[PDB]
């Protein structure tokens, strides 16, 4: 037929756009992961360099 | 709007994240030890040596 | 890795034998139906592996009307499998649609890449 | 053009994870190998923290663990997550691995591809080897020499192979000394392998789990497969930190925490889990030199699969009695790991024997003859003749 | 530098599939589609079928395996009992 | 066309050492750069060996050195080629980085190239400290003393940095343990970088001794600087033989055969030869914050040379006053690295101060007004006016 | 990185003193005598570096026949160099031949990317 005429996506689309909503939750979501993988990084760095401090059988004789 | 306030500008988008992850690591350190140790409780040492004072 | 060829002569013998032919080709009709190419819209002649000279002379001399439908199930097969779903019924390949358009095109350049092979390496006598 | 294709090194970063073109239908079993990359950065990076507090002198290495378990800060966290880290890169290494037998990825255009994971599996299980030779454990101490005794079988060269290797005449003190120093090394040759894995990849791309050509309908890399990576990565870790901080000690053996004693012998010697299987078969043939050479030809038998398979369609996904039998074959890997963990008792003896052949005649026997009847039942069941 | 051999894959504009002719293809933005529509008519039928017509190529090799494993483990333990002891010298010879 | 084209190992081979157009003027200072990759295989190679027999441990790293001298096979010659062979390594990069500056190198559209090999020479001196330090010799523990002690006068942080590099409260045994992990590891970083060297070089190619355009006329790699590069390398060799085997112990200090004393200080406190002239300009700043900060200038100070230089002629063979200056700044070298050998006495205090105001003007005042006026002469000598 | 349009504002400037033109251009006349690029057969202007834009729009505009005589001085300068001679004493180049071919060229080119870069960062006013 023409392709002039769109097939049918009825039963995906919303009931109501309305462009200020639908854009806000996504973002929500995206900084939500942003904001939880950078506190998980930073533990995990200070993690790994507060191992080279001082052992306990060396503060110990301290 | 709350988007243009919170998520457009990225020069705080990278910045409220890396600033909103500090005060979240004393937040929640203290959420977690106040409940495990409520759990636990009279099983600590702290709960022996309150009674070990004899 | 086994020729054309060599598949065609093996199936012809099974095929003209009276007896064989009543036991091996209901078996046959049963693996093809267990197989489900044709509920995602596809005929066996579009599941041969390409990535060699002999199918990529075959594909070149294919008419333009069917390597334009050839595209057309393939792009719609991959589509259908992605969104883990099978076609509509009344869009599934019928039995006598699923027709070798191919495999006279394989069988011509096969053929002439032996007497190629054989005259390339060749003996004489006086 | 933009600066992410003129410079120089980062056009190797965008060719390769960026807006390299890769096929729009593949699955989550095509998320392994970017697995196994994290899995090689977290052995890595445990191994040089924990290289700091490490003794190798015979004298002083099961002393030394210990002081990074008690003395050293996070000590605990370093160790489990190295130890329970090898067991998962083995489990995710397996199911890499077994996705390629069932879609055909060793086929041609692929075989260099196919043939370069061979030499890192090899790779990888010499560095597990030594790594647990360094606790120096009962199970470390007599692991090793059970292994290195099999070497003195070879004809005329044996004898003088096995002292070379121990620098001695038993394992000893310098055994145990360049075991670490080659446990060091062996990790760097592994990720030098992977970069040639990756260089043969961008050639021809990836197959995709219906077997036929991917060039008509491509989806770049960049924020499609970007996120659905970190749908695995996340919840790689999440079963990973379970095992490491709530059951630590599940998938090893306690007789590892016994110093290694040369003078008693354990009642029983078992390898850790993923070396299981290849242990069952060295024990079912009774010659010790054909046990050893049948042991090494269980790892070299994936190179004739681009040879046997007969087939004209890649992958198992539209074939019935290939797939059946490849479901055999996963089933007799997992018997063969659990023979390998009991006594040389009866009926084990006769099972893992019987299981041993099923192994090699699935790449031998089964494969070439099962894909050439499925060659002439898909002809047969079209041709009108 | 010098240019390479021939490959089976191209890249963006010359990939290197076949001429395509007379497909039509359409999609809308996810910011105007519903957020999240798949918990259900995907765990009803969807998530029972994908692995039920699949299921016997499993489970046929899975019980031959386990049937095999269980009779030659409940064997081991009766000859090392009170009551299987005379088997027991008969079948180490 | 042929295998060594087709392939995708061997083109790269081939792309590199075959076939690669190189200028056909090279001279034999175009043949330091292969020299360096000689080295650092050399290094590598013989320092896998001695790991297999070192402790790390500071009660037995001395002892561990002594048996490797003593007890091991060819024991002495692993040791001295090694320890030479750090010494030849530094000798061959100071005349590579020399003739770089001589013939402009540096400049566009090589600057990449240039700042690559900037990194590579700052992690070749931190290699060279952590393995000075495994010995534990007398000079060995008073000259990590020293080192460490300076990163104590940074604000807020100095007094943290030094105890988290010591594992401790002075040099100790956690810092000999960490110092040879970290002594294994850096050279496989080298190798790394020597790749992305090798990568921008390929994009560009070489330089020429006229400065000028070398598109019109080519000579392939392979047979003519294939061989060219065996005379170098086998006079290499046999100077090299002369030192391990006639001379071992010029190029070292005798207060290294003495054990590291913590209580007994030195009479003096050397460092190696080519650590001798960043020695001197640290010794020359009285404030310690500010000594330790033009230190590390000394090195960072390389990068500015690609926006000082405001000649239009890339080099030096026809220009004589900046020919006059550049041996002006090589005699400046050998004179900062004779002062660090001698004792803080007049008159070598003002002499070194002298000599370090004259290295840093060479970049930052010297070659901007010379390549200025050299600019000037060349136009009012041909045009009439 | 020095521009031409600088060094010849002041060089000319130099040219025009009768003072300073009595200093210099002797001092000028030693220093191109030591360099010694006329004992292997080049002009100056072969010896600019050629590796930016202004360069090569530079040497697109030269005249064919001027060309073909820079790519030959430049060849026979490579040959004469990896031999460590020097030409024939007949076949050095003269003073009255060292002339500025290129220096026009350059000097236009640079004009019209100083005017286009002040155009694109430009005020207004009402
Ligand atoms: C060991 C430590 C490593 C940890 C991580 C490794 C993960 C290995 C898992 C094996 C694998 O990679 O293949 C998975 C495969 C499904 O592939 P598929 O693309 O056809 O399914 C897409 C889906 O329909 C949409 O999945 P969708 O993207 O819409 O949602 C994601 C889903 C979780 O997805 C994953 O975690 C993938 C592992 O989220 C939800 O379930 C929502 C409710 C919370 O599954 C199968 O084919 C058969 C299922 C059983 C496989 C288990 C065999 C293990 C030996
Ligand atoms: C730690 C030490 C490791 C030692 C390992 C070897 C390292 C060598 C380092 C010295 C060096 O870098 O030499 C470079 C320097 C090149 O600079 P240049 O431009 O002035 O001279 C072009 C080329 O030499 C002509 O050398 P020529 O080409 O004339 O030699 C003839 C022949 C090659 O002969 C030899 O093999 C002798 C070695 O080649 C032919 O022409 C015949 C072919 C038919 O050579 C020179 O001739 C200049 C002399 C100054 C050297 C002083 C070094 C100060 C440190
Ligand atoms: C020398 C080295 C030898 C290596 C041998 C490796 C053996 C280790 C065992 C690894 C198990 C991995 C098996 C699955 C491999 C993935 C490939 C695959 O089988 O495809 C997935 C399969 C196909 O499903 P679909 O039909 O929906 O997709 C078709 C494409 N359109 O969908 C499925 O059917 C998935 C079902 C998976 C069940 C497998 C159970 C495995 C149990 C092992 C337990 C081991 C610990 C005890
Ligand atoms: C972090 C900062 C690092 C600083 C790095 C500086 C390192 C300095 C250490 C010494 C380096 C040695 C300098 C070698 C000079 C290399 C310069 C070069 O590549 O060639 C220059 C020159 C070219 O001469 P031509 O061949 O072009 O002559 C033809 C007629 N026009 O070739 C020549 O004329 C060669 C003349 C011989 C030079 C003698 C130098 C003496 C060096 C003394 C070393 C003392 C060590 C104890
Ligand atoms: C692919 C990489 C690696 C693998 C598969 C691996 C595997 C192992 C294994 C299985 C053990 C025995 C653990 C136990 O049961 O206690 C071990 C121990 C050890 N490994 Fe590794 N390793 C790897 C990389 C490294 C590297 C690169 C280093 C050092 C720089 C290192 C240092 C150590 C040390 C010090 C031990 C002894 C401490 C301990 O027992 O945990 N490892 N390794
Ligand atoms: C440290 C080890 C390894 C790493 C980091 C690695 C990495 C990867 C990656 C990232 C891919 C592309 C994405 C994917 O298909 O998953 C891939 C594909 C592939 N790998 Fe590996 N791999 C490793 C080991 C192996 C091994 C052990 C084998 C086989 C014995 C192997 C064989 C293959 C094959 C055949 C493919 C192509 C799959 C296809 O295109 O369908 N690799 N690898
Ligand atoms: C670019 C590479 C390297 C450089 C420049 C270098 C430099 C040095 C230096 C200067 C010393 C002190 C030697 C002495 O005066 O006695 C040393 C010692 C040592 N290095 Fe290296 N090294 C390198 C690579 C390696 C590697 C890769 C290893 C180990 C795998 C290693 C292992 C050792 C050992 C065991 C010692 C102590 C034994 C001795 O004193 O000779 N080195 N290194
Ligand atoms: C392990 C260290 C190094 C290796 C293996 C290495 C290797 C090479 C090689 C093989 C070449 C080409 C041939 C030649 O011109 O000699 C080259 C060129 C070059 N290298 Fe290095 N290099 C190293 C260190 C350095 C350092 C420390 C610098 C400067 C600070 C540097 C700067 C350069 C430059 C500017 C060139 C271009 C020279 C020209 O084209 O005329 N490299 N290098
Ligand atoms: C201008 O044009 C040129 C050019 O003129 C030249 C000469 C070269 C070639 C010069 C080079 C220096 C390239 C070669 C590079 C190296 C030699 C660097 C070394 C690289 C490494 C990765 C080092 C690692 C090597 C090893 C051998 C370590 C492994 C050690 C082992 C296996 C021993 C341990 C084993 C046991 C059993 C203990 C060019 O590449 C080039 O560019 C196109
Ligand atoms: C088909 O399309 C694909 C594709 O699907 C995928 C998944 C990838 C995925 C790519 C990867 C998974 C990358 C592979 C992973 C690696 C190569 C990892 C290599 C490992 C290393 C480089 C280890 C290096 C680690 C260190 C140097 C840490 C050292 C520790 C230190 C320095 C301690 C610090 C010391 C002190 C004193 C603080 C592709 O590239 C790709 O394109 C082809
Ligand atoms: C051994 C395996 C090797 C594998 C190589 C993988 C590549 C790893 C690189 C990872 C990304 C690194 C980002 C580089 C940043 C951009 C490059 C750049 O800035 O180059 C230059 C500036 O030069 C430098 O300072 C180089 C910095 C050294 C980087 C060392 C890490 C940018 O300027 P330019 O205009 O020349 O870029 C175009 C180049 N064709
Ligand atoms: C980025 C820096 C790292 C890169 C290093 C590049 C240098 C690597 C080593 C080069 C040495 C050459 C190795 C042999 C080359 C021949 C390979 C071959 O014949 O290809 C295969 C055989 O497959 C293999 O078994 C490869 C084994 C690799 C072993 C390397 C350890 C067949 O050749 P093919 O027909 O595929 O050639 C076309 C390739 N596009
Ligand atoms: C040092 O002992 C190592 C062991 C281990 O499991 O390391 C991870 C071990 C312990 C007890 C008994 C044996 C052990 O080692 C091994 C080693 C091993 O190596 C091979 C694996 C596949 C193919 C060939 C070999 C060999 N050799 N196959 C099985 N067990
Ligand atoms: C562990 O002692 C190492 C020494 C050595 O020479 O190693 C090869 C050494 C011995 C005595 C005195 C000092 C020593 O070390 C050093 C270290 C050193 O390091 C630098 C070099 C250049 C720029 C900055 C630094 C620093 N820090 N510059 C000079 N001497």
């Amino acid at each position: 037929k023409s392709t002039y005429r769109t097939p049918n996506f009825d039963d995906v689309l919303k009931e109501n756009n309305d462009a200020d909503k639908g854009r806000s939750y996504a973002y929500f979501m995206v900084g939500a992961m942003g904001l939880l993988s950078s506190a998980g990084a930073k533990s995990t760095v200070e993690t790994f360099i507060s191992s080279m401090t001082a052992t306990a059988d060396v503060l110990a004789m301290a | 709007s709350l988007y243009k306030t919170f998520f457009k500008r990225n020069a705080v988008f990278v910045g409220t994240i890396f600033a909103g992850a500090f005060v979240f690591q004393t937040v929640f350190d203290t959420a977690i030890t106040s409940w495990y140790e409520n759990h636990n409780k009279g099983k600590l040492w702290k709960d022996v040596k309150a009674r070990i004072a004899a | 890795p086994q020729s054309f060829t060599s598949i065609a002569r093996i199936g012809d013998y099974i095929l003209k034998s009276p007896v064989l032919s009543k036991l091996c080709v209901p078996v046959a009709n049963q693996f093809i139906n267990l197989a489900g190419y044709k509920k995602l819209g596809l005929k066996f002649d579009d599941l041969i592996a390409e990535e060699n000279p002999i199918m990529q002379t075959a594909l070149r001399r294919l008419p333009e009307d069917e390597s334009y439908a050839r595209a057309y199930r393939i792009i719609r097969a991959h589509q259908t499998e992605l969104t883990h779903h099978l076609l509509p019924r009344n869009e599934w390949i019928k039995a006598q649609e699923d027709v070798p358009y191919l495999l006279p095109y394989i069988l011509e350049a096969e053929a002439a890449a032996k007497e190629k092979d054989e005259l390339d390496n060749i003996e004489v006598s006086k | 053009m933009a600066f992410r294709k003129s410079n120089v090194y980062l056009s190797l970063v965008n060719s390769y994870i960026i807006d390299s073109p890769q096929p729009s239908s593949i699955n989550y079993w095509w998320n392994m190998g970017s697995l196994l990359g994290l899995c090689l950065v977290i052995q890595i990076v445990t191994g040089i923290f924990m290289a700091m507090h490490y003794s190798s002198n015979i004298e002083l290495a099961f002393s030394s663990v210990e002081h990074i378990m008690r003395d050293v800060h996070n000590g605990y966290i370093l160790r489990y997550l190295h130890a329970n880290g090898a067991s998962f890169f083995f489990m995710v290494m397996f199911m890499h691995m077994a996705k390629g037998l069932y879609y055909g990825s060793y086929r041609s255009p692929r075989v260099t591809l196919w043939n370069v994971g061979v030499i890192i599996f090899i790779l990888t299980i010499a560095t597990a080897f030594l790594g647990y030779c360094c606790v120096y454990g009962q199970m470390s101490h007599w692991g090793a020499t059970v292994i290195t005794n099999l070497f003195s079988a070879i004809p005329f060269v044996g004898n003088d192979i096995v002292s070379w290797l121990w620098g001695g005449f038993s394992v000893s003190n310098p055994t145990i000394q360049r075991f670490f120093a080659l446990h060091y090394l062996v990790p760097f040759i592994i990720a030098a392998m992977v970069i040639m894995h990756l260089m043969a990849l961008h050639i021809h791309g990836s197959s995709n789990p219906l077997g036929i050509t991917g060039n008509l309908d491509r989806i770049p890399m960049h924020s499609y497969f970007i996120f659905k990576d970190l749908v695995t990565v996340f919840l790689f870790m999440l079963i990973l930190a379970l095992f490491v901080f709530y059951s630590p000690n599940t998938l090893g053996h306690p007789d590892n925490y016994i110093p290694g004693n040369p003078l008693v012998t354990p009642a029983s010697i078992v390898p850790e889990w993923y070396l299981l299987p290849f242990y069952a078969i060295l024990r079912s043939i009774p010659d010790k030199l054909l046990g050893v050479i049948t042991m090494f030809a269980a790892i070299l038998v994936l190179l004739v699969l681009p040879f046997t398979d007969r087939s004209v369609v890649r992958g198992n996904t539209f074939k019935v009695l290939s797939k059946f039998f490849f479901f055999i074959f996963v089933f007799n890997f997992v018997l063969l790991g659990q023979i390998g963990a009991c006594h040389v008792e009866v009926p084990y003896v006769l099972m893992g024997q019987i299981a041993t052949f099923i192994y090699f005649a699935y790449f031998l026997i089964i494969v070439p003859v099962i894909s050439t009847i499925e060659n002439v039942l898909f002809y047969i069941g079209r041709v009108n003749k | 530098g010098p240019p390479s051999g021939k490959t089976y894959m191209g890249w963006w504009g010359h990939m290197g599939g076949p001429k395509q002719k007379g497909i039509t293809s359409y999609a809308v933005s996810p910011y105007a589609q519903k957020p999240l529509q798949g918990i259900f008519h995907n765990a009803v039928f969807n998530s029972f079928r994908r692995f039920k017509s699949q299921f016997l190529y499993v489970l046929i090799p899975a019980g031959i395996y386990w049937y095999w494993w269980k009779n030659g483990n409940e064997y081991n333990e009766f000859l090392y009992s009170k009551a299987g002891r005379e088997e027991l010298e008969r079948v180490n010879v």
